[PDB]
């Protein structure tokens, strides 16, 4: 749903803060990937490829639960049990 | 080679020790009768499970199956009356009855039924009764039930193992009168 | 216009026609002032009244809120009708 | 939603079996109540008055989570924050 380019400087050793702007959130589940690629291409591979990534839970979702009002059947014989319900029988 | 399966604590005898006869059936016979019932959660109301096998050996023409439940009062009602073409096949039926008399120990009630295939014609005893286990517990017909039992050996002291029925009428008798 | 309260999954409650003030300064019948307001309580739970005596006693040790975390939660709606108590937003 | 009438037999000290036959039950919660009246006039008394009661749990509700996908505002000032939804204001 979002995506976005930056660039960090950050020598041997040294740890920098990334600030990602959260867009609002409804109650679907949110994962976040951040990811470093070359720049340009090099004797071993083309620009674009994938050195570094790693991904995040930004939220958990709202699960829903729903009351059934619709019926089910049941047919007992010798050797079956048969349940019947919309256009589905088990 | 079936001796090795025969090592029972007992005597080693030998010979046509029980009945030989000859019968005759129609070319478009029963074969087999599995007669089952079961109880509702109450032991209140059954249910009735048939299965049928038939068997052909050169019939042609359809027959007529009737299947007729007597009970123990002695009421009649039939259950099936169909036409079934000659083949080799075996029909399935559930009927429901309601409050039938309950067959233990204590109480013997006995149905019959009677199956007719053409000039065909069986009758098998059954019972309304159900054992179960319940959290351990053994159960029958939805009660308790404790076993207060004998082993016994099929056996005449004149015959050997060829025993007549006025002497198994004797051993159920006695049995019942020692309260086993 | 209807208030309505539901419990997650209980709740207790009163409803009095004047000031918890008010209750405990008059000790006559008589003297209960007349009001423009009702007092509405909404509570996870009340200590119990006991009465083995009454120079002495306490309630019993089951019928007590001892000094440890609690936490409570309940629903409100303002509406003009009654909703499904059975009913909750995700 | 269901009321029957019955007669039961014990005498003093007897212990005595009852078999209610229960419906089939929907999402909503189920009690049980079972009393006993005076079949007729005493002379401390009418017909009718109840002597002894008791109530049990059949069967617990099942509770719906729904998701809300309508929206909120917040308008913040020096004193007050103030929460729009629907046609209330907080």
């Amino acid at each position: 749903i979002e995506e976005k380019t930056f660039k960090i400087f950050a020598e041997p050793g040294e740890k920098r803060l990334l600030k990602i702007p959260l867009p609002e959130m409804d109650d679907s589940e949110y994962f976040l990937e951040i990811s470093f690629s070359l720049s340009e291409d090099t004797p071993w591979a083309e620009k674009g490829h994938v050195v570094a990534w790693e991904q995040f839970l930004l939220k958990a979702p709202a699960f829903e639960k729903k009351s059934i009002s619709d019926g089910v059947s049941l047919r007992e014989d010798g050797k079956h049990l048969t349940v019947e319900a919309k256009d589905t029988v088990y | 080679d079936g001796s090795y399966l025969e090592d029972q604590d007992m005597w080693w005898f030998a010979g046509i020790y029980r009945d030989v006869y000859l019968y005759a059936l129609p070319k478009f016979h029963i074969r087999d009768v599995f007669v089952r019932t079961d109880l509702d959660e109450n032991y209140r109301n059954g249910k009735i499970f048939l299965d049928v096998e038939m068997r052909n050996l050169g019939e042609e023409e359809e027959k007529d199956l009737e299947v007729t439940l007597i009970t123990p009062d002695g009421d009649e009602k039939t259950l099936v009356k169909e036409t079934v073409k000659p083949e080799d096949r075996v029909l399935s039926f559930a009927f429901d009855v309601k409050d039938p008399k309950k067959w233990s120990a204590e109480t013997p009630h006995l149905y019959v039924l009677k199956l007719k295939l053409g000039e065909d014609e069986k009758k098998v005893n059954f019972g309304f009764r159900k054992i179960e286990i319940k959290d351990g517990t053994l159960l029958f017909n939805g009660k308790p039930l404790y076993i207060k039992g004998v082993n016994r050996h099929e056996f005449d002291p004149d015959r050997g193992h060829a025993v007549t029925v006025e002497r198994m009428i004797q051993d159920i008798k006695l049995m019942k009168q020692h309260n086993i | 216009t209807k208030l309505f309260v539901s419990g997650m999954p209980q709740i207790d409650f009163s409803v009095w026609p004047f000031s918890m003030e008010d209750l405990e300064r008059v000790q006559h019948i008589s003297e209960l002032p007349e009001r423009d307001f009702v007092t509405v309580n909404v509570d996870f739970r009340q200590m119990g009244l006991g009465g083995d005596d009454s120079w002495g006693a306490m309630p019993h040790l089951e019928y007590r809120l001892l000094p440890k975390p609690y936490r409570f939660s309940f629903r409100m709606r303002i509406s003009e009708e009654i909703p499904s108590w059975r009913v909750l937003a995700a």
